[PDB]
């Protein structure tokens, strides 16, 4: 810790001087501070390999310390010649983040192909190191492998393929409604534009028609309760059947009419807890709003031992309509 | 023969008792010209139709449709009148000040000003643009999302057979709806509204309009290579393909 400090002290003083130095000289003191830095990084590598296992916390804290220095020796060599980078990258034979950004600053897509040619899992490293950060679109062509899939799939004219992943990303989608809607639309336009047999196509667009059928529900949410509930227009999440059924029936939804409940009884097959507790919850606010007309209609829209009764009252025209509701069902 | 047809209109317009026949025939004539994209032809006919025709005529299945068709056609025309203005403007951007390397101290100051004036014009040419973009867009959505049954689509279904017209109305949809979409995409892309570009795939695929049926398979892919282009620019901005923040 004094031996080492006196070396990181003359790196920085060998950095201040090449700022004013005849060309050739500034290189020989650079091949030198590369000769010296490659003996420090070799001694921290040999001490690592010396210690292992238990008390690991101390062995993964000394890694971060040598890794913040092969980064401070790399940046330092970012101004310097990269002809030495190849040897600094090999000396601490990984420190790839530095030799990977030297291959990026130049047109050597030949070097980043020569790097991955002789490497152990650099490919899984150069793609995750491109995403964290022209010919960069040829590396974008390979980096578009993963969810960005559909993109390079439209490009490759692999439409059917684009449709499968576009639907897959539509399904996992929960964070943004406006986006779950966009992906299906794209998936659909992908599939339609693709080369399915009229049979397969008819399946993709039917299994699809289903998705659009559930969505349409959250889609038709009245504009009275969405400013009441102070909701973002599009910047809202993909709601589930429950939230929907319960929101279509809120006392906030003021103009709630036959269609609001009919659709709040259509979203019961969209569940996967208590079914017939809600079946009641909703038919009951279907009457609170009546102010004892709508119950009337929703029994007219259904076309029946779904609804309950004695359980319900848990009253003069409830039974009265439940008589010409035993004649209707019959 | 263009004149023969555009001239038979003034004969039918002259007699107010034949305004229903003047409009109907005006439609037909404008249906031929639209299929040729003769918009100055279609419009020169469109003005001959007195601006108050619709009011007076007030309904057989042949008059309900011709009134609808006429407005559809106006919705289409207005969607090209405002684009050509917008497009004309996009191609008149203030030019950067010219540089005089090794300037005299005189040329240095004339240039400090020419450089400061240009940094005023480019702001307005985005100003006028935004207002010509907000307007051309609206029109393109009035045609694409035509109210009450889609563009060039009859609402009345009890007229007598007219295969010429009917198939002229299917065609006009397949020539002009793919072409209006691609324009709107070009307008949205040109103004950097990339998130919305991608939302053309909702509008089109929509079951509410079934616009995707008016597309040939080739046109679709083309629209899909147009959207992947807007997407890119959204990645360059740091957002996901569809414009939403990457959390």
């Amino acid at each position: 810790r004094t031996v080492i400090i006196r070396q990181h002290e003359i790196v920085l003083k060998v950095a201040y001087p090449q700022a004013d130095s005849n060309l050739r000289n500034i290189v020989t003191e650079q091949l030198v501070a590369l000769i010296d830095c490659f003996l420090d990084g070799y001694v921290s590598q040999l001490k690592s390999v010396d210690k292992s296992s238990n008390r690991e916390r101390y062995d993964n804290l000394e890694m971060e310390y040598l890794q913040k220095r092969s980064d401070l020796l790399s940046p330092l060599l970012s101004l310097g010649q990269y002809l030495w980078a190849a040897s600094l990258a090999e000396k601490y034979c990984d420190f790839d983040i530095l030799v990977q950004m030297c291959e990026q600053t130049d047109n050597q897509s030949r070097l980043q192909r020569y790097m991955t040619q002789f490497a152990d899992q650099n490919f899984s490293d150069f793609l995750f190191r491109w995403y964290l950060e022209q010919h960069g679109q040829l590396a974008n062509f390979l980096q578009a492998h993963e969810h960005l899939s559909w993109l390079h799939e439209i490009n490759s004219q692999e439409l059917e393929k684009a449709h499968a992943t576009l639907l897959g990303l539509a399904n996992m989608e929960t964070r943004y409604f406006a986006k779950k809607k966009t992906l299906l639309g794209l998936s659909k336009l992908a599939a339609l534009a693709s080369d399915f047999s009229e049979d397969m196509l008819q399946e993709k667009i039917e299994e699809m028609a289903e998705q659009e059928r559930f969505l349409l529900h959250q889609e038709t949410l009245p504009e009275q309760l969405l400013a009441e509930k102070q909701l973002n227009l599009s910047a809202m999440p993909v709601l589930t059947a429950p939230q929907l059924i319960g929101l279509y029936i809120c006392e906030e939804n003021r103009r709630a009419n036959e269609y609001d409940f009919k659709k709040a009884l259509d979203l019961l097959e969209y569940i996967d807890i208590n079914i017939n507790d809600l079946k009641l919850e909703i038919l009951c606010k279907a009457l609170q709003r009546d102010n004892w007309v709508s119950k009337d209609s929703i029994f007219v829209k259904i076309l029946l031992p779904e609804v309950k009764d004695l359980l319900q009252a848990d009253e003069f025209v409830l039974k009265a309509n439940y008589e010409y509701y035993v004649q209707g069902q019959i | 023969e263009d004149r023969l047809k555009i001239d038979v209109i003034d004969w039918l317009v002259f007699d107010p008792a034949q305004r229903a026949e003047a409009l109907k025939q005006g439609n037909a004539i404008m249906r031929k010209f639209l299929a040729s994209k003769k918009h100055e032809a279609a419009k020169e006919v469109f003005v001959k139709i007195p601006q108050d025709s619709i009011a007076e005529i007030y309904l057989p299945a042949e008059d309900d449709n011709a009134i609808r068709e006429h407005l559809c056609i106006r919705a289409y025309l207005e969607a090209h009148e405002t684009f050509n203005e917008w497009f004309k403007h996009m191609n008149s951007v203030p030019q950067k000040p010219a540089l005089i390397p090794q300037p005299t101290f005189t040329e240095k100051v004339a240039h400090e000003h020419k450089e400061k004036k240009y940094e005023m014009d480019f702001g307005i040419w985005k100003g006028h643009l935004d207002a010509l973009t907000a307007d051309v867009k609206e029109k393109m959505y009035n045609v694409l999302l035509f109210v009450d049954g889609g563009w060039m689509v009859d609402v009345r279904e009890d007229a007598k057979e007219d295969h010429e017209r009917t198939h002229q109305m299917v065609l006009l949809r397949k020539l002009c709806l793919p072409m209006l979409c691609f324009l709107l995409h070009t307008i949205l892309h040109s103004t950097g509204q990339y998130q919305e570009c991608l939302q053309l795939a909702d509008m089109v695929s929509s079951e509410r309009h079934k616009l995707y049926l008016v597309f040939s398979k080739e046109e679709l892919r083309k629209l899909l290579q147009k959207l992947r282009e807007s997407s890119l620019m959204l990645l360059d901005q740091g957002l996901d393909p569809l414009g939403y923040e990457i959390q």
